[PDB]
């Protein structure tokens, strides 16, 4: 259950929240009764509520308004940016850092023991957050080989095999296989190619990566409100 | 509520508006300013009105709920009931409660019934059981002879009859009345009085009136249902009342009014002879009824009266009246009184 | 008294300084002061309801309910005082006899 | 319920009356029996009318004609310009001038405290009519931010919050909105952008707003004759 909570503001009256919030004055009775006050139920300050504290409001005090609130249906754009910030960072979710030392493990992609755990130098393990996040997922995600996670035939990818010849269509294998890797993350909306080239050993290629929105991610996790999980198990 | 008026809240409305402003001096009938004021006014004074009015009913119901004094409801009307038998029954017979009775009159169609179960002893001839209109109000007050009818079917039955005219039937309880009763509440707080006797005695709602008889080291409380009987039933019901209220150490009893049962007949002579039929004879027997019947406690019976409540009638088409078996005013002592027997009136 | 608050938002609630003889202003005023009498006269009602506190007609309208009338110049604290009395009359012995001598 | 009078008109004949309204001259013995005439009808001269004043008309005499007549539905083109004046007036309705001192309010149009009442000189308060008062009720409706009213949440408008950049977007947003408010009348059959401009902090624009028409004017106000009540409650 979740109800809408009003500050009395200046020289404000029952009849104008009445019609703020429930689009009609009439219910300003029932505003009274449910808040249980007295004639005077907007005093101009505090010395006059000194005189029946219980049942008068004076100007700062919160009435409460019993109207079915919900978190979702709610228009984005009254959300504050540092809301859309911690809902986007809830809704991708937080891990325990361990794509730290970039260059090792991308100097020795393929074999294991390549990457560990680290300090966020507080005396607590460190976390990545947000798009920190993310790449730490995409990044894990295909230099994993599948089929060699326990418990999940699927995660991975086929790149420890396609080391093959120099031609166009190992770079068409290679292409076909990053963008199956990345389309089965969930969150990832779509990926595609953008340029490739061959220089004889070496290989190089780019993609882009499109992850949901920020309007989708707000959807979510406000969704996620009526339970309570507020956690990620995709 | 100070109870202003009209005229005076518009006047200090005009004047402090001219006080205010030089500017607005055109107050006449038909002006804008004027027909407003008027109107704010007018509402001003609707709203004092029915703020006192709306004060008047709280002050009301305040006493009503303070002292839980609720009013009274509309009583079912009651009444005896006779019965013959072919012979003196051979056995113990049966009547349950619910046994209805109705009558074939249908002038008078409303239904009765027994709230008690009924016996009757070998050897009797004929018995008495007390039966309540099924429907409240006044509609249960029938006429003497009216129910005739026992829908329990039995065979040992020879005839059924209520042998007085039934007035225990009433609406809800008028305004003076409830009013009055409330006073005699506030006087029998102190419970060892005599009004506080008859408050007590008075504390059933069957009980119409009672008139206290006062002897040294003795009292004696005449009492009385509308219909003027007291039941055993009705008499255990005022003793226990008066438990509360009655003093310490002195003997008291219960005993029912010294009832009369005036038998009427009433020979009349008409103008308009082709007034003549049943519904005229009904109706003169019904004023009789109704005069006989709300005679109190100690209202001697006098002639003239009757016979100036029955002209009063139609004093052109009535012409003359005589009675066949009254001829001298009765005298009732302070703890009689009069009810209607047989009722009977000859046109002519 | 809410008169000036629920009052349509564009108007003027202050004298203005450009005429001393502003006639809104002196509407607006006088309708505001009737409104507050009417409201001083409602939170006063309240003593009226109570027998305590209530005065001439409605401490008459009580006695008339209590059965208590009031005497030839009797105010209204010894009427109440007596309705009050009336109400609680000892009877049935002999201080009640003597407190009625 | 209303009837035709008709004056007696110079050596005018029942016949003639009968043909004229019931289109028959059969009707004229019913004239006669509903007016009680006696048989020289239409007098001369009042000299005759002196023999048998009540049974005789004489010319100028005004006579009734029992058809039920009804003001609706009847030609604008008889209806005098003065009468049609009166209508329109009727139509658009009267009120209070408040919109008096037009520079004051257009100098601090979103503020409150802006307008005030005034008098016509006469020492009665200043009333505004027919055009005047449509140009009252538009100028306040759009300088009235919508839901500060009570009681009516949807008068008003959000040009308060429309203090936006110098794009053409806000002058869209702005033009809307305005197309908005003034729709919101019932009175204004349509209203359509003009010409608008930008000058930096600056902007104008104006509109063109079409009021109901004379001809639906007459036709509501002789409409309502039939109630009575001749007032506007819209």
């Amino acid at each position: 259950m979740r109800f809408k909570k009003h500050v009395v503001q200046h020289e404000e009256t029952m009849q104008a929240i009445a019609q703020r919030y429930y689009g009609d004055v009439s219910y300003w009775i029932d505003l009274v009764e449910h808040n249980n006050l007295k004639y005077p139920y907007l005093v101009e300050t505090d010395e006059e509520k000194m005189k029946d504290p219980e049942r008068l409001a004076s100007t700062g005090d919160t009435l409460i308004i019993p109207i079915e609130s919900d978190l979702t249906d709610v228009s984005a754009k009254e959300i504050n940016s540092r809301d859309k910030d911690v809902l986007v960072e809830l809704a991708l979710g937080r891990d325990l850092n361990i794509t730290a030392d970039e260059k090792y493990f991308n100097e020795h992609g393929t074999s294991d023991n390549i990457l560990a755990f680290s300090t966020n130098g507080n005396g607590d393990l460190d976390t990545v957050k947000g798009i920190d996040n993310m790449k730490q997922q995409l990044q894990a995600r295909l230099l994993t080989p599948r089929g060699s996670l326990m418990l999940h035939p699927n995660y991975g990818s086929d790149l420890h095999n396609l080391f093959g010849l120099n031609i166009p269509e190992q770079a068409t294998l290679i292409e076909m296989e990053v963008l199956r890797t990345l389309t089965s993350d969930n969150r990832v909306k779509s990926a595609n190619l953008i340029d490739w080239k061959i220089q004889g050993n070496v290989y190089s290629g780019q993609f882009s990566v499109e992850i949901k929105s920020v309007e989708e991610s707000i959807n979510f996790v406000l969704g996620q409100d009526e339970e309570g999980i507020f956690a990620l198990f995709e | 509520m100070k109870t202003r008026k009209l005229t005076n809240i518009l006047s200090k409305l005009i004047d402090k508006t001219m006080a205010g402003t030089s500017k607005i001096t055109d107050f006449t009938p038909g002006s804008a300013s004027r027909s407003l004021l008027e109107a704010v006014s007018l509402e001003i004074e609707q709203f004092y009105i029915l703020t006192k009015e709306n004060i008047d009913w709280g002050i009301q119901e305040g006493i009503i709920e303070a002292f839980d004094f609720q009013k009274r409801q509309s009583k079912r009307a009651y009444g005896d009931v006779t019965i013959q038998f072919y012979q003196p029954l051979d056995m113990r017979m049966y009547i349950p409660a619910g046994t209805t009775f109705t009558s074939t009159r249908q002038e008078y169609p409303q239904q009765f019934e027994t709230l008690v179960d009924y016996y009757a002893e070998p050897d009797s001839t004929e018995i008495v059981v007390e039966v309540y209109c099924k429907e409240t109000g006044v509609a249960g007050n029938v006429p003497e002879g009216t129910i005739n009818t026992i829908a329990s079917g039995s065979s040992l039955i020879r005839s059924v009859n209520n042998e007085y005219s039934f007035n225990t039937g009433t609406k809800e309880e008028s305004q003076e009345d409830f009013k009055r009763r409330f006073h005699s509440f506030v006087e029998s707080r102190g419970r060892a009085t005599n009004k506080s006797v008859r408050y007590g005695a008075l504390q059933i709602p069957d009980v119409e009136g009672v008139y206290v008889y006062e002897e040294t080291g003795h009292i004696t409380v005449f009492a009385h249902d509308r219909n003027g009987n007291l039941s055993d039933t009705l008499k255990e019901d005022i003793i226990d009342a008066l438990q509360d209220y009655r003093p310490s150490g002195i003997m008291l009893d219960v005993t029912g009014v010294e009832k009369e049962e005036v038998n009427v007949s009433a020979t009349v002579t008409i103008s308009n002879k082709s007034r003549i039929g049943d519904t005229l004879q009904k109706h003169i027997e019904s004023v009789i009824r109704s005069y006989l019947n709300n005679l109190k406690t100690s209202d001697d019976l006098i002639i003239t009266d009757l016979i100036q409540a029955i002209m009063n009638i139609d004093d052109v088409l009535i012409y003359d009246v005589s009675f066949d078996n009254l001829d001298e005013n009765i005298i009732v002592p302070p703890q009689g009184i009069i009810r209607a027997g047989e009722i009977k009136v000859e046109l002519k | 008294a809410n008169f000036l608050k629920n009052l349509h938002p564009l108007l003027r609630r202050d004298r203005n300084k450009k005429d001393n003889q502003d006639p809104n202003f002196a509407l607006i005023d006088a309708l505001n002061e009737e409104m507050n009498q009417v409201e001083k006269d409602a939170i006063e009602s309240k003593l009226q309801s109570s027998l305590k506190t209530s005065t001439s007609e409605y401490l008459d309208k009580f006695g008339d309910w209590f059965g208590v009338y009031r005497k030839t110049d009797e105010k209204d604290d010894v009427y109440r005082a007596r309705i009050i009395k009336y109400l609680l009359l000892k009877r049935g012995t002999n201080n009640a006899i003597i407190d009625a001598i």
